[PDB]
């Protein structure tokens, strides 16, 4: 029966489940805010140079 | 080469953070003839050396902008911040239900 | 754009006090006119400038492909 | 970083080489015609990469004109491939 | 930088676990019990196969040339990891510039895998059945990149991010409905042994099957969906782990329902039959953007 | 007919998977040519601009002025 | 050419040309100067008239005239060991 | 750490002595691998997100893929050790000194060099590229359109309905 | 070879209208290759021993020297900048440029696959090709013929004259004998391109009419001096006179056409206070005349190749252009005097 | 300038790998490869660099047609092995 199926299923569940989780809640401990920003294209890559030299000496994306 | 002086242009330049000015698309609307006119010198003339004059105009009233924001309507203003901040960059996706409290306050105003 | 224009004339002026510290003795360089023939149109310049001095803010602002914050 | 994302994939590959190396102690040449088919319609497929990325600022009706014809010259390549290929 | 290494110890685990489910669904497919003496419901096994393969079975090459033999699997297992590095997830592990661009680049460097063991053997009774194995998964890259740009083509640039976002309300089944059927098939060339089949040797088990997850997933971003929601990341990392699962069982469906197609005649399912209905396919998915507009 | 009725039910009899490589590459040629669509499409391409736009000396000039919400112009508003 | 286009064009291959987008060309101020020298016949062939322009089109893309200047500054700030050296930055 | 593409360069000519050099089609083989993977770094690091990957693409998965082929189809001899060979490992030293001892010569900025032009340091001037460009970015950023190009598209579908053709003939 | 035996044959025709009508460097680099991957099946044809050999030959000496001139295109990126192919502008691209150009038309130290390319073909159509190919590169020569070093292009002309007058003296194949006759004819070709770029496309019309015209003659199988020497007495004894006529204009003869384009090589050449060079060029002209007399010795002496084996049935060919075109190589001293001006 | 200076003289070692052979004939056409490697880097770095933003494409097609003579040359080389036992150089019949 399923029984037997499902904790192969739920074994499953946990250790794919940790590569969606990790690099999610690892943005509330790198930056402040929970996100991380895209390059893509120069123009939002030059908005990241600005926002530290906008007083945040280290940090490259912090508010006001 | 003869550079420009040490002095230069603009005290304190920029308000603060990035993102931040990227929010606003209604500093288009408001302060354009700075804007414009800059623009219109330096695509005539490509030194940055002789249209510097015209670029002291735009930091000055990139300061005019934000502070008429932060006198009247702040709370609008600050919840829509944390708002585009907290994802990627959407901009305008998953937003907009906090962009309905935002102009609704400016509206009052000219 | 301004942003982008203020920075390159304070990047000049501190290679201009840079190069009166360094050659003043057996140096002949005056630095005048530019490198430039012509001297009237004047690129980027400060594109393959910048500053020579610190290389932790050189090292960011001129890759951005690579790592890409 | 690319560089240092990359290197460590490579690194822990080599490690578990050695875990089972160190630790214990007591003809038909009508498969190329395949092969080369491969090489000569990946080009083709080359030049119809930029598709999606490319369409943004250019116009239309000058490109669905020249963006077709890589695709049906593509397929008289395999209308030529009917024509008797062999065996295979 | 730690979640590198949170993205290859619990995925080496996912590819052990594997050996439970690919023989116990595919065991009630076939009326037979799998694992259950070893463990439990036999969850001590996967990591019981590893104790087995590394430490004590010795090693007899047939030649050993100097560096290959035991560089291959180097290969083998190092480009199957590194394909985990681009994938979109809730968030992605140091996004590239263009996303999809890099997942076909170390798809097709993994044909090397195959070629290097071929090889290895100074026999020439091996090398003829390793060519054969290389034109299993060489022909299907051809259809692969195609099947992918008309997707591409449809909605969003090459980057992995911007093809979550896209899928909003609907999924991408529906407008590709015949495209979608063609994923199921030529993912499965890549040594799943299902529709064709061909210590170190222990190695290509953990890189094989860490390509099948790999394909799972990649179905699972190019056609399904459902929600993006970014102030909860609770809520699709989840619903995104189902998705891939459902998808792990159609992999393991093929293996035990059909026979194998003849390699002679798996030329004669690509190529001469797939390859002029995917071009049409092609073809259309050029126009669609110009007949109502979807440009990113 | 001696071609149009008898050689369709015997292509889709004999290699049935040829019809489908034939009618949809097909009507891939004819669709955008002749449905009134593809018109709208290539506006909006158009009108979305990639660099910043330049800015012109006014000396009597028709259809242009500032650059708060105006009608000066074209500015598209084509469906919602 | 040997043989000339008539009618039809099918170029795009010179400096300074309509580009795919808005997108300017690096070189592009110097890259005028060099057609707006040698869209006569007799100034290329005697190539005397245009040798100034020319100089700062090559300065542009090598940049070779500033690669030697900024030699010499870097040279001379090492060359200051154990003696007075300007740091502000 | 000051440099990011001077290393990777001389990697690049390391892989390419085994070509002066004849280690046999098996370990000459290899060094496009090798030299191939590292020159898409010199490519990626001043730009170009698309044609940096295409090396990888084409050159490296499709190419020398093939060429693995005829490796096995024509010359296979069980593969050898290229150290063992006469004037193999002679050719192999004297390409590797060519190139070793202008790397020396590096160091004090100016190197000496056969041709007319100088090396000096350039490492912040290496990149030479300014921001310029925002949105829709870079020259490689939109590398390749079927538009404005038109004639290049019909000849090159030419030459790859040549190729499929002509090959079919010979054998 | 059915149908697209022509089509093959067309992208020849339509490989070198690339590299007539072009503007841009990389263009010519896929109209030469428009030729590499074409005239390979015609080389092979019947799949001989003797043609796999010669197409391999053709390939690796030519394929690697296309790759040089590609390097002087990416010097032209690095240098001077546009892809224009109006002037070669630095000295250092040049150098790679004009050797790239020797390995096809200059000879002087490229000329050795020539005479094992020519004989390896198993077809007389073929050997059609080898001299109408010539006229590809030398329309890339013809626009950028300013700004390169004359020191190093004149050598490739004297040397090639000197070879080619030497090369095909210990020579009894048919085929290597024409193939060392390029070679000697080339030397004129890489002369007029530093003095006065008029009648060094002239040199083309007469050569390539002239060489047409011979291997069209040799419609009735000949491949050795001993082959061609049974026509006279066994074969067709007035075929031979025409076989005579355009050996005598391959050399220098002033009654023939052939002396034509020498007179306006001198002529020019002459114009730029030139003597010791042209001088040169007269006296190794004779040792290509050596070759043309021999072989005109088949056709007028007895020579005994009488043979048992007599054919009495009337021979067709293929013969395009085998009648018109030998009326004009045979005299057209008197035609074309003030047609120098007409070509260019 | 500096960059340069390097692949450049990468360039050359390439270009003496054609012209050199010793047995094998496979080298040649893998520095058919090498060569157009070379190039490719070459090409890229100073539209990169000097920006052109058209001109970009051009090593894109560059990209294609270096396959083209490494496919079709490439396929000459088998042709060999069917005639002759195995790829020589030393192995040639003409004169």
């Amino acid at each position: 029966m399923w029984f037997e199926v499902l904790p192969g299923i739920a074994v499953m569940g946990v250790c794919l489940f940790i590569p969606g989780m990790a690099t999610a809640r690892i943005h509330r401990f790198s930056n402040g805010g929970k996100e991380k920003r895209v390059a893509h294209y120069p123009y939002q890559w030059y908005l990241m140079e600005r926002d530290r030299r906008v007083s945040g000496v280290n940090r490259s994306y912090v508010s006001k | 080469e003869l550079p420009s002086l040490e002095d230069l242009k603009v005290q304190e330049v920029k308000v603060s953070s990035s993102v931040l000015k990227a929010a606003a698309h209604h500093y288009g609307a408001q302060c354009d003839k700075p804007n414009k006119e800059f623009m219109l010198c330096r695509w005539e003339e490509k030194d940055p050396r002789r249209c510097l004059e015209e670029g002291k105009l735009v930091n000055q009233c990139a300061l005019e902008f934000f502070r008429q924001i932060k006198r009247h309507c702040a709370e609008p203003f600050t919840e829509y911040w944390t708002c585009i901040d907290y994802s990627g960059l959407q901009l305008f996706r998953r937003c907009r239900k906090q962009q309905a409290q935002f102009d609704e306050c400016v509206l009052d105003k000219x | 754009l301004q942003a982008e224009k203020d920075r390159r004339v304070l990047q000049m002026l501190r290679e201009n006090l840079e190069e009166e510290a360094t050659v003043m003795k057996d140096x002949x360089x005056x630095x005048x006119x530019x490198x430039x023939x012509x001297x009237x149109x004047x690129x980027x310049x400060x594109x393959x400038x910048x500053x020579x001095x610190x290389x932790x803010x050189x090292x960011x602002x001129x890759x951005x492909x690579x790592x890409x914050x | 970083n690319l560089m240092l994302a990359l290197l460590t994939n490579f690194t822990l590959a080599t490690l578990l080489v050695i875990i089972a190396f160190w630790l214990p102690q007591l003809f038909s040449m009508k498969f190329f015609l395949v092969a080369i088919t491969f090489l000569l319609f990946d080009l083709e497929i080359a030049l119809l990469l930029p598709l999606p990325w490319a369409s943004q600022t250019a116009n239309l009706n000058t490109m669905l004109t020249m963006a077709l014809f890589l695709i049906i010259l593509l397929a008289v390549s395999l209308a030529y491939e009917w024509t008797q290929k062999g065996l295979e | 930088m730690i979640n590198i290494l949170m993205l290859i110890i619990p995925i080496l685990l996912a590819v052990a676990f594997l050996t439970l489910v690919e023989r116990k669904v595919l065991g009630y497919m076939q009326l037979r019990k799998g694992p259950n003496v070893v463990g439990p419901y036999g969850l001590l096994q996967p990591i019981a196969d590893a104790i087995k393969l590394f430490i004590k079975e010795p090693l007899r090459p047939a030649t050993s040339s100097a560096s290959m033999f035991i560089l291959a699997p180097i290969m083998a297992l190092g480009l199957a990891l590194t394909m985990w590095i681009p994938l979109p997830m809730p968030y992605p592990l140091i996004n590239m510039n263009l996303g999809v661009l890099f997942m076909l680049a170390m798809s097709s460097l993994a044909v090397y895998s195959i070629l290097w063991s071929g090889w290895a053997s100074n026999s020439k009774y091996a090398l003829i059945g390793a060519l054969r194995a290389v034109a299993q998964t060489i022909s299907y890259e051809v259809t692969l990149a195609i099947i992918l740009l008309s997707v591409l083509l449809m909605s969003g640039s090459f980057t992995l991010s911007t093809l979550i976002t896209t899928q909003e309300q609907m999924w991408l089944i529906l407008p590709a409905w015949p495209l979608a059927m063609m994923w199921f098939i030529s993912t499965l060339a890549e040594t799943n042994r299902a529709p064709f089949d061909l210590g170190p040797f222990a190695l290509f088990f953990m890189a094989e099957y860490a390509n099948i997850i790999m394909m799972n997933i990649f179905t699972a971003i190019l056609f399904l969906g459902t929600s993006h929601n970014p102030h909860m990341p609770e809520l699709y990392t989840i619903n995104f782990t189902i998705k891939s699962l459902l998808l792990t069982m159609s992999f393991l469906w093929i293996r035990a329902s059909y026979p194998r197609f003849r390699y002679d005649q798996l030329m004669h399912l690509l190529w001469k039959n797939f390859l002029p209905l995917t071009l049409a396919l092609c073809m259309w998915h050029v126009s669609l953007p110009i007949l109502t507009s979807g440009i990113p | 007919a001696e071609r149009v009725a008898a050689f369709l039910k015997n292509v889709w009899a004999k290699e049935p998977v040829l019809v489908a490589s034939f009618a949809i590459a097909g009507l891939a040629v004819i669709l955008p040519t002749l449905s009134p669509y593809t018109k709208y499409s290539l506006m909006i391409n158009x009108x979305x601009x990639x660099x910043x736009x330049x800015x012109x000396x006014x000396x009597x000039x028709x259809x242009x002025x500032x650059x708060x919400x105006x009608x000066x112009x074209x500015x598209x508003x084509x469906x919602x | 050419q040997k043989r000339l286009g008539v009618d039809l064009d099918r170029w795009m291959t010179i400096q300074s040309a309509e580009q795919p987008h808005k997108i300017p060309s690096r070189c592009h101020a110097f890259e005028k100067e060099w057609i707006e020298c040698a869209h006569g016949i007799g100034s290329i062939r005697a190539e005397k008239e245009c040798k100034i322009e020319f100089e700062d089109f090559r300065e542009c893309l090598l940049r070779q005239k500033t690669m030697k200047r900024l030699h010499a500054i870097r040279r001379q700030r090492e060359k200051l060991i154990k003696e007075g050296k300007y740091t502000p930055p | 750490m000051l440099y990011i593409v001077f290393i990777l360069s001389v990697i690049f000519v390391m892989g390419f002595v085994g070509f002066s050099s004849k280690p046999s089609p098996i370990y000459g083989g290899l060094g496009l691998i090798v030299s191939g993977g590292v020159g898409c770094g010199i490519v990626l690091n001043f730009g170009g997100s698309f044609l940096g990957l295409m090396v990888f693409l084409i050159y490296l998965g499709g190419m020398m893929v093939v060429f693995g082929y005829t490796t096995a189809m024509a010359t296979e001899q069980y593969p050898e050790i290229w150290l063992s060979n006469k004037a193999v490992l002679g050719a192999f030293v004297t390409g590797l000194l060519m190139e070793f001892f202008m790397v020396y010569y590096v160091l004090k900025d100016k190197e000496v060099e056969v041709v007319f032009e100088f090396n000096g340091l350039g490492d912040w001037v290496i990149y030479d590229t300014g921001d310029s460009g925002f949105f829709s970015e870079e020259a490689m950023g939109i590398a390749a359109l079927y538009s404005y190009g038109t004639w290049l598209v019909i000849v090159t579908g030419w030459s790859l309905l040549i190729g499929v053709v002509v090959i079919m003939e010979i054998t | 070879n059915p149908i697209i035996f022509i089509i093959i044959l067309l992208t020849i025709m339509l490989g070198t209208i690339i590299v007539m009508i072009s503007s841009h460097w990389l263009l010519v680099w896929i109209g030469f290759e428009m030729n590499m991957l074409a005239i390979i099946p015609i080389m092979m044809k019947n799949h001989n021993p003797r043609a796999t050999e010669a197409s391999t030959k053709y390939f690796l000496t030519q394929s690697t020297a296309s790759m040089l001139l590609m390097m002087a295109v990416i010097i032209n990126l690095m240098f001077s900048g546009q892809w224009t192919v109006m002037k070669l502008f630095n000295p250092m691209a040049s150098m790679l440029m004009t050797m790239a150009l020797a390995m096809k038309l200059g000879m002087a130290p490229f000329h050795f696959w020539v005479p094992e390319v020519t004989q390896g073909i198993p077809l007389s159509s073929g050997l059609i090709l080898l001299t109408w190919q010539k006229l590809a590169p030398m329309s890339v020569l013809y626009q950028i013929f300013p700004s390169i070093n004359l020191n190093l292009i004149l050598t490739l002309s004297v040397l090639s004259i000197l070879i080619g007058g030497w090369g095909g003296l210990n020579q009894t194949q048919l085929r290597k004998i024409m193939a060392y006759s390029s070679i000697a004819h080339m030397g004129w070709m890489t002369a007029v391109l530093p003095y006065n770029p008029t009648m060094t496309l002239l040199n083309l019309i007469i050569y390539i009419i002239m060489t047409s015209t011979m291997f069209t003659m040799f419609m009735a199988n000949s491949t050795t001096t001993t082959l061609s020497l049974s026509h006279t007495w066994n074969k067709t004894p007035i075929m031979t006179v025409l076989i005579l006529a355009t050996l005598l204009s391959m050399g220098g003869l002033p009654p023939l056409s052939g002396f034509m384009p020498k007179w306006m090589i001198i002529q020019e050449m002459t114009k730029n206070n030139s003597i010791i060079l042209p001088t040169f060029m007269a006296i190794t002209a004779l040792l290509n005349l050596y070759f043309y007399m021999r072989l005109t010795y088949s056709t007028t002496l007895t020579m005994f190749p009488s043979t048992n084996n007599m054919k009495m049935k009337w021979q067709f060919p293929l013969m395009k252009k085998m009648t018109f075109l030998p009326t004009m190589v045979v005299l057209s001293t008197m035609m074309l005097p003030l047609t120098p001006m007409l070509s260019v | 300038s500096m960059v340069y200076m390097n692949i450049m003289m990468a360039f050359t070692v390439s270009l003496v790998g054609l012209l050199m052979y010793r047995s094998h004939l496979m080298s040649s056409l893998l520095c058919l490869e090498g060569m157009m490697l070379s190039l490719f880097v070459m090409a890229a770095l100073t539209i990169l660099n000097s920006h052109f933003t058209l001109a970009s494409m051009m090593p894109i097609i560059l990209l294609v047609f270096a396959a083209c003579e490494a496919a079709l040359g490439l396929s000459l080389l088998v042709m060999v092995s069917n005639t002759y036992g195995t790829d020589y150089v030393q192995n040639l019949n003409l004169l």
